[PDB]
């Protein structure tokens, strides 16, 4: 389709400034590093204790 | 019944969870995802240049000008080359395409 | 936690404090309310933002990295390519998952530290003009109005001013 | 240590407490003995077990993976292979050694934190009904029998019940 | 800092203390001066030296590694070589930068911890023979000459000797 991207994979293009991705090891262009992780979430705030 | 001041910390309705070294499934008030798992399901341009679609032809079929690939005769510029699952037309006369993989790597340039 | 405060001697969090990560709840004749500590909160926000940004910033993007193709007389080099790609994948996946684990622990501990330091700061400001309950709260031995409370919050509480009155009421 | 307790103001450990990582030794009129603090010990065990398991778990197995062979006009690709294997060896050896170093430090520090926090927890229950010796021990200003001791250990100590008596012996 | 002492309740450092990382300033009738704590300073120096040495020590040197060359029909393997070299460069640069960031934070926090622990050491030696000012200072309720000060500096302070004078002056 006529879209623009920095990063293309065989499943579709990725548009992200994130360091890692789990979509595909094959990439063309300027992409995140491929890893096998299914989640990578950094805490910013604290333990949530509403109780 | 005297005046009071308390020291305390934030809570909210966030359901975000993170894993830590000592403990799994910790609910936290705020967090940021570092892992992209979403894509748009499309083939897009790179450097504002469209890819080349070989369609039912492959690179051999294209370059040699396999007669089924006549629709590719007008193709002129691209950011990357796309073969699809129906690209079956290449060398219609049987034999070997020498240094074909090298030529393919070169041609992407 | 490492510093013993969050989920520690201060048992739970405050859904009523919407304007900060850490802060104060007060009760007096004049009323009741929550207030964020701006200094510690802003320092923590800046620090943690710098941490996340610093993790992401160190990842120069993956520029073109493409699969190599191979003919039927190239199994060894195809396998070399697959070994390299798999090896790099093992390394980056292990490091990213483990790094996120470790950094999450450090972040939570950082918050615990900030809460402990705010509590001990108030404790050391007030000294014996108030009694520590133990649950993060202080009960004043003297009347402490809104201005006084604010003096506590901005670190200008005047201990000698209320010391005599406090000594009188404490006994 | 970072938190000052283990190998700190508490110079040494107790070979007589065989049933937990942390706990209490008491002496009173009914007799004398050790008892592990079950909660902190179990929390630490679970945490550390999770740490070790998380280190091991992140090494997705190496599926069948082998060395490559090369003919006499393939020295360059053989050397590429060797460069890859050696490079991976450098990365994994450095990372494993350094990771083990840093995590060992963290584990020891985690224990130090748990001891300090247990001590301050007891301290905050007892307040001035006991005097701090300084070596991790508290001396009561009131009689404290076995039930009382257990109340101290499980965080149900009744400060008001013994406050007047304590006040009597303290003065 | 994490432990609240350096850039914390002790607001600034001492350009007048030239002989150690941590220590004491005293003032009495006999005179005034700074003195480094040798034991804690040397322990910290040894620790940090071991950390730096351990970082450098884990990089067994890179023996000969030279660029490989390729002809015009070897572009794919040339690109494999480039992928390998770039992949290793990305990994080592990211790891070195991130490691230096994290370890620098840990080092600063380590210093903060050592100052806090030194402060609590003095506090626990002196007990109620002095009042905590709050800025890292203690005011004696008794006269404390050079020998007494030195007992504090070397961790041999005698609470009962000055206890009586202190109790008298405190009231
Ligand atoms: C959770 O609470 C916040 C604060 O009011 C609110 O903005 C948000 O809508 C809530 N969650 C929902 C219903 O999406
Ligand atoms: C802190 O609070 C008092 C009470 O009103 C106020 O007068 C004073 O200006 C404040 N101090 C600071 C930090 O500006
Ligand atoms: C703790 O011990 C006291 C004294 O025996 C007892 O009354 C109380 O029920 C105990 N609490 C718990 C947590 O079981
Ligand atoms: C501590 O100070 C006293 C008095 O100056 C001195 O006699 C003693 O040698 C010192 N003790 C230690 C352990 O250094």
């Amino acid at each position: 389709h006529d879209c623009n991207t920095k990063c293309q994979t065989p499943h579709g293009a990725i548009n992200s400034s994130l360091p890692f991705q789990n979509i595909h090891p094959v990439t063309i262009g300027e992409c995140p590093k491929y890893v096998r992780s299914t989640k990578l979430r950094m805490a910013t705030g604290l333990r949530n204790i509403p109780s | 019944p005297g005046d009071t001041i308390c020291i305390g910390y934030h809570a909210n309705n966030s359901t975000d969870t993170v894993d830590t070294v000592l403990e799994k499934n910790v609910t936290v008030t705020h967090s940021v995802n570092l892992l992209e798992d979403s894509h748009n399901g499309k083939l897009c341009k790179l450097k504002g240049i469209a890819p080349l679609q070989l369609g039912k032809c492959n690179i051999a079929g294209w370059l040699l000008g396999n007669p089924e690939c006549d629709l590719l005769l007008t193709a002129s510029s691209w950011s990357y080359i796309v073969e699809t699952s129906n690209s079956e037309n290449g060398t219609c006369y049987p034999g070997d395409f020498i240094d074909y993989e090298e030529l393919r790597e070169q041609l992407s340039s | 936690g490492l510093f013993g405060a969050i989920a520690g001697f201060i048992e739970g969090g405050w859904t009523g404090m919407i304007d900060g990560w850490y802060g104060y709840h007060h009760q007096n004749e004049q009323g009741s309310g929550y207030a964020a500590d701006q200094k510690s909160t802003q320092n923590a926000i800046d620090g943690i933002t710098n941490k996340v940004n610093s993790v992401i910033e160190k990842m120069n993007t993956q520029f073109t990295a493409v699969g190599k193709e191979f003919n039927n007389l190239e199994r060894r080099i195809e396998n070399l390519n697959k070994k390299v790609d798999d090896g790099f994948l093992d390394i980056w996946t292990y490091n990213a998952e483990l790094l996120v684990l470790l950094e999450n622990e450090r972040t939570l501990d950082f918050h615990d530290s900030n809460v402990r330091n705010l509590y001990e700061k108030v404790k050391s400001q007030l000294k014996n003009n108030a009694k520590e309950i133990g649950n993060g709260c202080f009960e004043f031995y003297h009347k402490c109005d809104d201005a006084c409370m604010e003096s506590v919050r901005n670190g200008t509480y005047d201990y000698p001013k209320y010391s005599e009155e406090s000594k009188l009421n404490r006994e």
